[PDB]
RNA sequence: GCAUUUGCCAAAGAUGUUUUCAUUAAUCAAGAACGAAAGUUAGGGGAUCAAAGACGAUCAGAUACCGUCGUAGUCUUAACUAUAAACUAUACCGACUCGGGAUCGGCUGGAAUAAAUGUCCAGUCGGCACCGUAUGAGAAAUCAAAGUCUUUGGGUUCUGGGGGAAG
RNA sequence: AUAGCGUAUAUUAAAGUUGUUGCAGUUAAAAAGCUCGUAGUUGAACUUCUGUUCAGGUUCAUUUCGAUUCGUCGUGUGAAACU
């Protein structure tokens, strides 16, 4: 708990980013802590944290950050992601249309062969897991209670649900993987709001 | 090729299930593998309905015209050929609680 | 019907190592099983073991890597002569390279090898590679 | 158009003289979805004495049959083994209506297959190893093949069909044992191959320790890729 | 009968595609357009597709449409969809937890970071 | 109670090698860092994580740590623990602060 | 195979045991107890249906499907008989290998109320199952066993070896 | 094939189509309608574990060395399973 820590906790914390739906694969047994009366399932926050960082410690192992891959489906996290891979530098799948054939098809218009993979929620950007899944490619996801492991390298416990969520566990690891490659001090404060990655309706 | 898991009766878990005769035939069915729908239905045509709820005699009635219950029980050959259940695809087959 | 505990054990054993798991708990456990594993742990396969002292019978946690590719009892124990251990080395094993069939002599439990720099045999337990 | 234009991240690696050697490539198991990248390795300058001279054998051509609105359509399968009597080798088979054509397409999808076979020692461990490290099993459809190592000079002891297959392996000296229906010739050469395959999937007790770690070629050729051409 | 088939689609996606800074709400401009941009072998078909073009033009005034991604313009609309407050929603200083989520920070030992109110 | 795991890597790894110590394997495999299994040829699966090196200022230092996993083991969802564990017994993992 | 009320008679599982015995167990040629329906013997009984049969109709022909009748049977005492697609077409005892809700019977805590042979929640033991899923199996259909099988051995009875002839 | 070579019949491999090794039995032939049970076959765990010292070989390794030679010998030193 240092100022920073206390910082992204908080953050964390008000982005309601620990609240997960009620189911539980047992998959995620570890990484929830308390199961509530109103049947709400509670993330352990410090898990969440410590993924993040390591999530942010894959993506500046990858060389050339295009070879890095963000893949949304829902409506909230392609306004997050998009902005995300606009400050990462990175690959963004816009069209929450994602077409079978983009890892494994050479031949295909959406053609991509990325390091490193990350998705929203595995649960609904499966099509992207099972396709990286025939080519070696590793996998960062953003991981509710109800998602399925399978084929999923590092888990990032979330809300997977909100925007709110979303936005700043995208932003999150985003503002450290700045802080990682040099493109910001450690000790500094991010003037880029978690606003922007919100999704406007 | 066994077609059905359930074989098309619900039993388990004993060796005899009573035997039902079918409402339409009279066939001997297994209780399990009857197709039984429950009916309320109205006595009477719903224009039927308008000329008799003009003569009824006691005012007091509300909706006091009664309905019919039926419980309906039919062996297979019978609730196909009449319709009751239909032929499905493969995947359907297993289809559970469906109607509307 | 519980019979040969060693068959018990050791299957368990390989599921565990089949499964990709870590450890196996091993219950219930005698003399063989403990001493198959001695020889197991000695000979690479296993890891560190732990013996659990429940009043009765006992339990039994076994480290594993993963290296046992598969690792049998072969019942009923048959009667292995020193004639006899060609047969077995090339019916039981993967290759002549490697792998062990272990048996019980009034020496004691031995690696089929053991048994040549012994000059003895018999009893024919399990194997493992 | 004789000049191939990679479309492979990996083909660009391949075509432009990077990954050094094709077991390389098998060993980071980066999949090959190019039939050029095998061609690469095996030079077409025809020096006749390599024993590193690429081999393409078509094994079966089949008249296959569908009933397609009141028609009687025929295709041809065909089966293709490809190896260099070297430690590697490839099975792959093809359907169309014109039969070169499925020989063609069958030469690409071996290519597409190729494959690591491993090779033992029978005995004491002298010069060249002539057989398989351990005892293993190929399964297609029914079929079982069971490949068990033999002695030196033994020979390939096997049906015609995996003969070919293993000769192309470049296994020197074997024992064969088969299950199931025989007959069906790419069930057979198909088991014969997974068999073969195999052979590096068997952790063998001198694979136990510490492996090398490396870079895949990606990351270290990462720049080289980003160059526009 | 009046629906349109796919080398007309085809032709007035492409004709967006590369030129939408230059089409006009009219059908009489987009053809002429069309004539000066393409190589169109028939009066017929050039027309058929100028009119899809141009009903696809006052399709995209209304907002996003399928099958066509103009970058330039989809990037000035992303611009456009950014405001920022200054204060945002996201307060650090003051922050407010459940019943349930104490639990958990307690469990942690969190339960007491600075700028934190229970409900 | 690590001990077996740890003796395992104290040593390095060999294909066959013959009486006048060759080395006769053509390649040699890449094993799990999890299960320890082989990484095929044919593996569609399986996957290679480099992990960066972070040093106080938040800089990364080039250096990289590489977790081998194999098809099994990611295929049954048993990844996102095995990497944690491998990261643990390297000493990355939790990260300070 | 077993479905109305109540009373009686003996029996049973599961659970609960910091109760007792102390290997007393598993499977099983001999040898035995059961064993739908139909059928048989000797009495009863006989309402319904209803083989045989008598008739109507249908039909080229109907000794059939349909209709009106109707005997044995159907029910019951004593007895025989031993057979079914007697079907999960899946032997029994024992381990071990995925996930998820629900269900029937015990128990253990907890919560609400209108305070109980009732609710809800969380455990768990045993049942009948189901839904996902297997980098397990299979010729497949499919199978959480039909998995832990050429990487072939936990214990034990039974059965098969191309088709007919022929039970 | 060859001074031999056809054919018929029994028998051997082919046959994991008799199966101890080694087969099958939901639907291809195949689990007995069901229980009890004698022969038969089958049977839970525990007892001088262990440690310390000596010697003899037998193996092993080799940044110990040697001698000679087309490879054995001697020697190290430690390391083993022994006896
Ligand atoms: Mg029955
Ligand atoms: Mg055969
Ligand atoms: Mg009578
Ligand atoms: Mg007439
Ligand atoms: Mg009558
Ligand atoms: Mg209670
Ligand atoms: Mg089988
Ligand atoms: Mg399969
Ligand atoms: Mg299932
Ligand atoms: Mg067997
Ligand atoms: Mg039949
Ligand atoms: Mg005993
Ligand atoms: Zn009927």
């Amino acid at each position: 708990a240092t100022q920073r820590k206390q910082d992204d906790i908080k953050r964390l914390l008000a982005s309601n980013c620990h609240q997960a739906t009620i189911n539980l694969n047992n998959q995620m047994k570890r990484y929830i802590s308390h199961k509530g009366v109103n049947g709400i399932h509670y993330i352990n926050i410090e898990e969440t944290w410590q993924k993040i960082k390591l999530a942010a410690r894959v993506i500046a192992a990858v060389q050339h950050p295009e070879d890095v891959m963000v893949v949304c489906s829902r409506i909230y996290g392609q306004r997050a992601a998009i902005k995300f891979a606009g400050y990462t530098h990175c690959k963004s799948t816009s069209s929450s249309r994602w077409t079978p054939g983009t890892l494994t098809n050479y031949q295909t218009l959406k053609y991509e062969e990325p390091r490193v993979l990350i998705v929203t929620d595995p649960r609904s950007d499966f099509q992207a897991i099972k396709e990286a899944s025939y080519v070696n490619i590793p996998v960062i996801a953003l991981c509710d209670s109800d998602s399925p492991l399978a084929y999923v390298d590092v888990v990032i416990p979330c809300n997977n649900r909100s925007t709110e969520s979303i936005s700043m566990i995208y932003w999150m690891i985003a503002r450290e993987v700045k802080i990682l490659r040099g493109e910001l001090s450690k000790d500094e404060e991010w003037e880029v709001m978690v606003d922007l990655f919100y999704h406007k309706t | 090729p066994v077609k059905r898991r359930n074989a098309g009766r619900s039993q388990k878990n004993r060796g005899h299930t009573r035997t039902v005769p079918c409402t339409n035939c009279g066939r001997q069915v297994a209780k399990d593998k009857a197709v039984k729908r429950y009916t309320v239905r109205d006595m009477v045509d719903p224009s039927s309905k308008r000329d008799i709820q003009q003569k009824l005699a006691f005012e007091n009635e509300k909706q006091g015209i009664p309905k019919l219950y039926v419980k309906l029980q039919y062996c297979i050959s019978c609730a196909i050929h009449s319709r009751v259940v239909r032929v499905r695809c493969a995947e359907d087959r297993r289809i559970r609680r469906p109607p509307i | 019907v519980k019979v040969n505990i060693l068959a018990e054990c050791l299957k368990d054993l390989v599921n565990a190592e089949k499964m990709g798991k870590k450890q196996v708990l091993l219950r219930p456990v005698s003399k063989v099983v403990l001493k198959f594993l001695r020889i197991m742990q000695k000979n690479g396969y296993i890891g560190e073991f732990e013996v659990i002292d429940d009043h009765r019978s006992k339990k039994v946690v076994v480290e594993l890597i993963g290296r046992i590719n598969k690792c049998g009892v072969i019942s009923p124990r048959y009667d292995v002569p020193l004639a006899d251990f060609e047969k077995w080395t090339n019916n039981i094993l993967p290759s002549r390279q490697f792998g062990n069939v272990v048996l019980t002599t009034t020496y004691g439990i031995l690696t089929h090898e053991e048994c040549r720099k012994r000059h003895t045999g018999g009893k024919i337990l399990g194997f493992f590679y | 158009k004789n000049d191939w234009q990679p479309q492979t991240k990996l083909g660009r690696l391949v075509k432009y003289g990077k990954i050094s050697s094709l077991d390389e490539i098998f060993k980071y198991s980066i999949p090959i979805k190019e039939p050029e990248i095998i061609d690469h390795f095996y030079p077409k300058n025809k020096d006749v004495q390599a024993e590193h001279k690429l081999m393409e054998e078509v094994l079966q051509i089949t008249p296959v049959q569908k009933q397609t609105q009141a028609g009687q359509r025929t295709r041809f399968k065909g089966f293709v083994v490809v190896g260099d009597s070297n430690g590697h080798i490839g099975l792959g088979w093809k359907v169309a209506k014109e039969v070169q054509g499925a020989i063609k397409g069958a030469i690409t999808h071996a290519k597409l297959n190729m494959v690591p076979v491993r090779k033992g020692y029978w005995g004491n461990k002298i010069a060249n190893a002539h057989t398989i490290p351990q005892k293993i099993t190929g399964k297609s459809g029914s079929v079982r093949i069971r490949l068990v190592p033999a002695p030196r000079g033994t020979g390939i002891v096997a049906a015609p069909i995996p003969k070919k297959v293993l000769q192309f392996a470049g296994v020197q000296d074997i024992y064969t044992s088969s299950q199931g229906c025989t007959r069906t010739r790419g069930n057979f050469l198909k088991a014969t191959y997974y068999a073969l395959a195999n052979t590096y999937r068997y952790l063998t007790p001198d694979f136990w320790g510490k492996p090398e770690d490396n870079e895949l070629p990606f990351e270290t050729f990462s720049e080289f890729l980003h160059t526009k051409a | 009968g009046r629906v349109r088939t796919k080398t007309v689609k085809r032709a007035a996606k492409s004709l967006i595609e590369h030129y939408y800074s230059k089409l006009t709400n009219d059908f009489h401009f987009n053809k002429k357009i069309l004539s000066e941009v393409a190589q169109v072998p028939s009066k017929r078909l050039r027309n058929k597709i100028a009119g899809f073009a141009t009903h696809l033009m006052k399709r995209i005034q209304k907002g996003p449409v399928r099958g066509i991604s103009l970058k330039v313009q989809e990037e000035e609309r992303e611009r456009r969809l950014d405001y920022v407050p200054e204060k945002s929603i996201i307060d650090i200083e003051k922050v407010t937890i459940d019943n349930e989520t104490k639990e958990m920070l307690k469990k942690l030992g969190y339960q007491n970071i600075p700028g934190l109110v229970s409900a | 109670m690590n001990s077996g795991r740890a003796n395992q890597r104290s040593k390095p790894m060999t294909g066959l090698i013959n009486d006048k110590k060759e080395k006769i394997d053509a390649y040699l495999p890449r094993k799990c860092d999890w299960s320890n299994k082989l990484i095929f040829s044919n593996d569609q699966s399986s996957v290679q994580i480099a992990i960066a090196e972070v040093g106080e200022n938040g800089q990364a230092t080039g250096s990289k740590t590489n977790v081998v996993l194999c098809g099994s083991v990611r295929s049954k969802g048993e990844a996102h623990i095995a990497l944690e564990n491998i990261l643990r017994e390297r000493g990355l993992y939790p990260i300070q602060e």
